[PDB]
Protein backbone atom coordinates (compact mmCIF):
# COMPACT_ATOMS: atom_id res chain seq x y z
CA UNK A 1 0.00 0.00 0.00
CA UNK A 2 2.80 2.24 -0.40
CA UNK A 3 2.43 3.62 -3.63
CA UNK A 4 5.03 6.06 -5.75
CA UNK A 5 3.14 7.30 -8.72
CA UNK A 6 0.66 9.51 -7.36
CA UNK A 7 1.87 12.55 -9.30
CA UNK A 8 2.34 10.97 -12.69
CA UNK A 9 -1.61 11.73 -14.13
CA UNK A 10 -3.82 14.35 -15.87
CA UNK A 11 -7.81 14.37 -17.44
CA UNK A 12 -9.72 11.87 -15.63
CA UNK A 13 -12.98 11.39 -17.29
CA UNK A 14 -15.83 9.15 -15.98
CA UNK A 15 -18.90 9.11 -18.44
CA UNK A 16 -21.43 6.53 -18.11
CA UNK A 17 -22.83 5.03 -20.87
CA UNK A 18 -20.47 7.20 -22.84
CA UNK A 19 -22.93 10.62 -22.94
CA UNK A 20 -23.82 11.23 -19.54
CA UNK A 21 -20.08 12.81 -18.11
CA UNK A 22 -19.94 12.58 -14.28
CA UNK A 23 -18.57 16.06 -13.04
CA UNK A 24 -22.43 16.01 -12.36
CA UNK A 25 -24.11 18.59 -14.49
CA UNK A 26 -21.67 20.87 -15.41
CA UNK A 27 -20.09 21.43 -12.00
CA UNK A 28 -16.67 21.92 -12.29
CA UNK A 29 -14.85 24.40 -14.76
CA UNK A 30 -14.27 21.76 -17.03
CA UNK A 31 -17.34 19.83 -17.95
CA UNK A 32 -15.76 16.58 -18.86
CA UNK A 33 -12.68 16.15 -17.06
CA UNK A 34 -11.03 15.80 -13.48
CA UNK A 35 -8.07 18.08 -14.27
CA UNK A 36 -4.73 16.13 -12.17
CA UNK A 37 -2.43 18.10 -13.87
CA UNK A 38 -2.89 21.50 -15.99
CA UNK A 39 1.16 21.70 -16.71
CA UNK A 40 0.88 23.96 -19.90
CA UNK A 41 -0.19 27.59 -19.14
CA UNK A 42 -3.53 29.52 -19.77
CA UNK A 43 -5.76 30.52 -17.29
CA UNK A 44 -4.05 30.00 -13.98
CA UNK A 45 -6.24 27.09 -12.76
CA UNK A 46 -3.05 26.13 -11.13
CA UNK A 47 -3.18 25.95 -7.03
CA UNK A 48 -1.02 24.44 -4.20
CA UNK A 49 2.19 26.41 -5.88
CA UNK B 1 -26.26 6.54 5.78
CA UNK B 2 -25.70 9.59 3.91
CA UNK B 3 -28.40 12.51 3.83
CA UNK B 4 -30.37 11.43 0.75
CA UNK B 5 -32.16 14.45 0.15
CA UNK B 6 -30.67 17.95 1.16
CA UNK B 7 -27.31 17.97 -0.80
CA UNK B 8 -28.17 17.69 -4.39
CA UNK B 9 -29.29 19.86 -6.91
CA UNK B 10 -30.25 19.45 -9.60
CA UNK B 11 -30.13 22.42 -11.11
CA UNK B 12 -26.74 22.80 -13.02
CA UNK B 13 -24.77 24.77 -10.29
CA UNK B 14 -20.95 24.98 -10.06
CA UNK B 15 -18.57 23.99 -7.15
CA UNK B 16 -16.05 26.75 -8.00
CA UNK B 17 -15.84 29.88 -9.99
CA UNK B 18 -13.71 32.41 -10.67
CA UNK B 19 -14.06 36.23 -10.35
CA UNK B 20 -13.07 39.00 -12.96
CA UNK B 21 -11.76 42.52 -11.56
CA UNK B 22 -13.98 45.13 -13.33
CA UNK B 23 -10.78 47.81 -12.37
CA UNK B 24 -7.35 48.75 -12.06
CA UNK B 25 -4.70 50.89 -10.31
CA UNK B 26 -1.37 50.97 -11.54
CA UNK B 27 -0.22 53.20 -8.93
CA UNK B 28 3.56 53.04 -8.46
CA UNK B 29 3.28 51.70 -5.57
CA UNK B 30 -0.11 50.71 -4.60
CA UNK B 31 -2.76 47.89 -7.23
CA UNK B 32 -6.62 48.29 -6.92
CA UNK B 33 -9.27 46.26 -8.02
CA UNK B 34 -12.91 46.10 -7.02
CA UNK B 35 -14.95 42.85 -8.24
CA UNK B 36 -18.75 41.67 -8.58
CA UNK B 37 -19.09 38.47 -6.36
CA UNK B 38 -23.03 37.32 -6.91
CA UNK B 39 -24.79 34.60 -6.74
CA UNK B 40 -28.12 33.35 -8.47
CA UNK B 41 -30.71 33.20 -5.18
CA UNK B 42 -29.41 30.01 -3.65
CA UNK B 43 -25.99 29.56 -3.04
CA UNK B 44 -24.52 30.36 0.11
CA UNK B 45 -20.72 31.08 0.97
CA UNK B 46 -18.99 30.82 3.93
CA UNK B 47 -16.25 33.86 2.21
CA UNK B 48 -13.92 32.13 4.14
CA UNK B 49 -13.33 29.63 0.94
CA UNK C 1 25.45 36.04 -65.05
CA UNK C 2 23.01 36.64 -62.85
CA UNK C 3 19.50 35.39 -61.98
CA UNK C 4 16.16 36.09 -60.40
CA UNK C 5 15.57 35.17 -56.87
CA UNK C 6 12.82 33.59 -56.20
CA UNK C 7 9.16 35.15 -55.78
CA UNK C 8 6.81 34.40 -52.81
CA UNK C 9 3.77 36.65 -51.47
CA UNK C 10 4.32 36.94 -48.03
CA UNK C 11 0.38 37.57 -47.11
CA UNK C 12 -1.78 36.42 -44.11
CA UNK C 13 -2.89 33.40 -43.58
CA UNK C 14 -6.03 32.56 -45.78
CA UNK C 15 -9.13 33.55 -43.97
CA UNK C 16 -7.03 34.91 -41.06
CA UNK C 17 -7.01 31.62 -39.49
CA UNK C 18 -4.62 30.99 -36.96
CA UNK C 19 -4.61 34.39 -35.57
CA UNK C 20 -6.82 33.72 -33.23
CA UNK C 21 -6.45 29.61 -32.28
CA UNK C 22 -8.61 27.68 -31.25
CA UNK C 23 -8.38 24.16 -29.69
CA UNK C 24 -5.65 24.17 -27.38
CA UNK C 25 -6.26 22.94 -23.60
CA UNK C 26 -5.16 26.08 -21.96
CA UNK C 27 -4.93 29.43 -23.73
CA UNK C 28 -8.46 29.41 -24.98
CA UNK C 29 -11.34 32.13 -24.84
CA UNK C 30 -14.54 32.71 -23.01
CA UNK C 31 -17.91 34.24 -23.20
CA UNK C 32 -18.92 34.34 -19.50
CA UNK C 33 -21.84 36.49 -18.10
CA UNK C 34 -20.80 39.79 -15.42
CA UNK C 35 -23.12 38.08 -12.82
CA UNK C 36 -21.73 34.86 -12.63
CA UNK C 37 -18.33 34.18 -14.79
CA UNK C 38 -19.15 30.92 -15.89
CA UNK C 39 -17.35 29.90 -19.43
CA UNK C 40 -19.60 29.53 -22.11
CA UNK C 41 -16.70 28.88 -24.45
CA UNK C 42 -14.61 25.59 -23.61
CA UNK C 43 -12.63 24.07 -25.89
CA UNK C 44 -12.00 20.33 -26.70
CA UNK C 45 -8.51 19.36 -27.82
CA UNK C 46 -9.72 17.40 -30.46
CA UNK C 47 -11.98 19.76 -32.86
CA UNK C 48 -10.28 21.67 -35.67
CA UNK D 1 -34.24 -20.77 -9.64
CA UNK D 2 -37.11 -20.21 -11.15
CA UNK D 3 -39.25 -19.91 -8.32
CA UNK D 4 -37.57 -16.39 -6.82
CA UNK D 5 -35.36 -15.17 -10.00
CA UNK D 6 -33.13 -12.27 -9.49
CA UNK D 7 -34.60 -9.83 -11.39
CA UNK D 8 -34.06 -8.61 -14.94
CA UNK D 9 -32.52 -4.40 -14.40
CA UNK D 10 -32.56 -2.40 -17.48
CA UNK D 11 -30.57 0.25 -18.59
CA UNK D 12 -30.92 3.66 -19.66
CA UNK D 13 -30.03 4.49 -22.80
CA UNK D 14 -28.84 8.54 -22.49
CA UNK D 15 -29.35 8.81 -26.27
CA UNK D 16 -32.27 8.24 -27.77
CA UNK D 17 -34.05 7.72 -24.50
CA UNK D 18 -36.02 4.56 -24.91
CA UNK D 19 -34.90 1.01 -22.51
CA UNK D 20 -31.26 -0.19 -23.85
CA UNK D 21 -32.50 -4.07 -23.28
CA UNK D 22 -32.01 -4.75 -19.82
CA UNK D 23 -29.72 -7.99 -18.06
CA UNK D 24 -29.85 -9.85 -15.11
CA UNK D 25 -28.94 -8.71 -11.80
CA UNK D 26 -25.68 -9.85 -10.94
CA UNK D 27 -24.11 -7.18 -8.80
CA UNK D 28 -26.03 -7.61 -5.55
CA UNK D 29 -26.05 -11.21 -5.28
CA UNK D 30 -25.14 -12.61 -1.26
CA UNK D 31 -22.29 -15.33 -1.59
CA UNK D 32 -24.67 -17.36 0.43
CA UNK D 33 -22.75 -20.92 -1.06
CA UNK D 34 -20.84 -21.03 2.51
CA UNK D 35 -24.20 -21.05 4.36
CA UNK D 36 -25.73 -24.30 6.25
CA UNK D 37 -29.65 -24.46 6.26
CA UNK D 38 -30.82 -22.13 8.55
CA UNK D 39 -29.40 -18.76 6.55
CA UNK D 40 -30.14 -20.38 2.72
CA UNK D 41 -33.70 -20.50 3.70
CA UNK D 42 -33.01 -16.50 5.12
CA UNK D 43 -31.48 -15.44 2.36
CA UNK D 44 -34.27 -17.02 -0.03
CA UNK D 45 -36.73 -15.32 2.26
CA UNK D 46 -35.18 -11.63 1.19
CA UNK D 47 -35.32 -12.13 -2.71
CA UNK D 48 -38.81 -12.96 -1.94
CA UNK D 49 -39.68 -9.66 -0.66
CA UNK D 50 -37.43 -7.49 -3.07
CA UNK D 51 -39.13 -9.89 -5.61
CA UNK D 52 -42.54 -8.86 -3.84
CA UNK D 53 -41.45 -5.27 -3.80
CA UNK D 54 -41.10 -4.80 -6.85
CA UNK D 55 -44.34 -6.01 -8.33
CA UNK D 56 -46.01 -3.50 -5.49
CA UNK D 57 -43.60 -1.06 -7.41
CA UNK D 58 -44.59 -1.78 -10.39
CA UNK D 59 -48.30 -1.39 -10.37
CA UNK D 60 -47.84 2.05 -7.86
CA UNK D 61 -45.37 3.47 -10.61
CA UNK D 62 -45.48 2.46 -13.83
CA UNK D 63 -47.39 2.65 -16.64
CA UNK D 64 -49.63 0.26 -17.51
CA UNK D 65 -48.63 -0.39 -21.38
CA UNK D 66 -48.36 -3.56 -23.80
CA UNK D 67 -44.90 -2.95 -25.42
CA UNK D 68 -42.78 -2.99 -22.74
CA UNK D 69 -39.51 -0.66 -24.05
CA UNK D 70 -42.06 0.79 -27.00
CA UNK D 71 -39.54 2.48 -29.32
CA UNK D 72 -41.90 5.36 -29.83
CA UNK D 73 -43.53 7.13 -27.25
CA UNK D 74 -46.83 8.75 -27.02
CA UNK D 75 -46.95 12.79 -26.08
CA UNK D 76 -49.09 12.10 -23.25
CA UNK D 77 -47.66 9.66 -21.76
CA UNK D 78 -44.50 11.58 -21.85
CA UNK D 79 -43.45 14.64 -18.82
CA UNK D 80 -43.89 17.87 -20.47
CA UNK D 81 -42.86 21.19 -19.76
CA UNK D 82 -45.26 23.93 -19.10
CA UNK D 83 -44.19 27.28 -17.36
CA UNK D 84 -46.33 30.52 -16.82
CA UNK D 85 -46.80 32.70 -19.77
CA UNK D 86 -44.21 35.08 -19.50
CA UNK D 87 -45.36 38.74 -18.74
CA UNK D 88 -43.74 40.90 -20.89
CA UNK D 89 -43.38 44.39 -19.54
CA UNK D 90 -43.16 46.82 -22.57
CA UNK D 91 -41.58 50.31 -22.03
CA UNK D 92 -43.15 52.55 -23.99
CA UNK D 93 -45.71 52.52 -26.22
CA UNK D 94 -45.29 53.87 -29.50
CA UNK D 95 -48.81 54.88 -30.46
CA UNK D 96 -47.97 58.54 -28.69
CA UNK D 97 -44.25 58.32 -28.59
CA UNK D 98 -43.88 58.83 -32.40
CA UNK D 99 -45.93 61.83 -32.33
CA UNK D 100 -43.33 63.56 -29.33
CA UNK D 101 -40.43 63.27 -31.49
CA UNK D 102 -42.31 64.70 -35.02
CA UNK D 103 -43.00 67.60 -32.55
CA UNK D 104 -39.31 67.94 -32.41
CA UNK D 105 -38.03 66.83 -28.99
CA UNK D 106 -35.42 64.14 -29.82
CA UNK D 107 -35.47 61.52 -26.93
CA UNK D 108 -32.45 59.93 -25.25
CA UNK D 109 -32.11 58.00 -21.97
CA UNK D 110 -33.90 54.83 -21.06
CA UNK D 111 -44.99 56.97 -14.50
CA UNK D 112 -42.19 54.95 -16.73
CA UNK D 113 -42.16 57.95 -19.03
CA UNK D 114 -43.35 61.52 -18.23
CA UNK D 115 -44.48 62.27 -21.40
CA UNK D 116 -47.05 59.42 -21.53
CA UNK D 117 -49.22 58.40 -19.13
CA UNK D 118 -49.97 54.87 -20.34
CA UNK D 119 -48.33 51.65 -20.05
CA UNK D 120 -49.61 48.34 -21.61
CA UNK D 121 -47.80 45.25 -21.19
CA UNK D 122 -48.52 42.03 -23.28
CA UNK D 123 -48.44 38.12 -21.98
CA UNK D 124 -47.57 35.31 -24.42
CA UNK D 125 -47.59 31.71 -24.47
CA UNK D 126 -44.08 30.00 -23.10
CA UNK D 127 -44.94 26.09 -23.80
CA UNK D 128 -43.82 24.75 -27.42
CA UNK D 129 -46.23 24.87 -30.32
CA UNK D 130 -46.33 21.02 -29.95
CA UNK D 131 -45.82 18.89 -27.18
CA UNK D 132 -42.82 15.61 -27.42
CA UNK D 133 -42.81 12.56 -28.46
CA UNK D 134 -40.10 9.89 -28.93
CA UNK D 135 -38.05 9.26 -26.01
CA UNK D 136 -37.87 9.41 -22.33
CA UNK D 137 -36.13 11.79 -19.80
CA UNK D 138 -33.66 10.20 -17.42
CA UNK D 139 -36.53 10.68 -14.27
CA UNK D 140 -39.24 9.23 -16.15
CA UNK D 141 -36.84 6.23 -16.36
CA UNK D 142 -36.51 6.56 -13.10
CA UNK D 143 -40.26 6.59 -12.64
CA UNK D 144 -40.81 3.68 -14.79
CA UNK D 145 -38.90 0.50 -15.59
CA UNK D 146 -38.61 -0.66 -12.28
CA UNK D 147 -36.40 -4.04 -12.59
CA UNK D 148 -39.02 -6.57 -14.32
CA UNK D 149 -39.10 -9.30 -11.93
CA UNK D 150 -39.17 -12.67 -14.40
CA UNK D 151 -40.95 -15.53 -12.87
CA UNK D 152 -40.85 -19.18 -14.83
CA UNK D 153 -38.14 -17.71 -16.86
CA UNK D 154 -38.00 -18.27 -20.49
CA UNK D 155 -41.03 -20.99 -20.44
CA UNK D 156 -42.88 -20.34 -24.10
CA UNK D 157 -43.30 -20.06 -27.62
CA UNK D 158 -40.95 -18.33 -29.56
CA UNK D 159 -42.17 -14.28 -29.88
CA UNK D 160 -44.06 -14.95 -26.73
CA UNK D 161 -40.79 -14.31 -25.04
CA UNK D 162 -39.81 -10.95 -23.80
CA UNK D 163 -37.64 -10.13 -26.90
CA UNK D 164 -36.77 -6.64 -25.59
CA UNK D 165 -34.78 -8.29 -22.99
CA UNK D 166 -32.19 -8.55 -25.87
CA UNK D 167 -30.19 -5.33 -25.70
CA UNK D 168 -29.96 -5.13 -29.40
CA UNK D 169 -33.46 -6.06 -30.58
CA UNK D 170 -35.53 -3.17 -32.59
CA UNK D 171 -38.98 -3.26 -31.46
CA UNK D 172 -40.59 -3.03 -34.48
CA UNK D 173 -38.75 -4.87 -36.66
CA UNK D 174 -38.45 -8.48 -35.20
CA UNK D 175 -34.72 -8.48 -36.12
CA UNK D 176 -31.09 -7.02 -34.76
CA UNK D 177 -30.17 -4.51 -37.26
CA UNK D 178 -26.98 -5.71 -36.84
CA UNK D 179 -23.43 -4.88 -38.50
CA UNK D 180 -26.16 -3.66 -41.85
Amino acid sequence: GTFYLNHTFKKVSIMFDSSVSWPGNDRLLTPNEFEIKRTVDGEGYNVAQ
Amino acid sequence: VAPTHDVTTDRSQRLTLRFVPVDREDTAYSYKVRFTLAVGDNRVLDMAS
Amino acid sequence: QAAPNRPNYIGFRDNFIGLMYYNSTGNMGVLAGQASQLNAVVDLQDRN
Amino acid sequence: SKEIPTPYMWSYQPQMGLAAGASQDYSSRMNWLSAGPHMIGRVNGIRATRNQILLEQAALTSTPRSQLNPPNWPAVQVYQENPAPTTVLLPRDAEAEVQMTNSGAQLAGGGRSSFTPRQAYLTLQSSSSQPRSGGIGTLQFVEEFVPSVYFNPFSGAPGLYPDDFIPNYDAVSESVDGYD
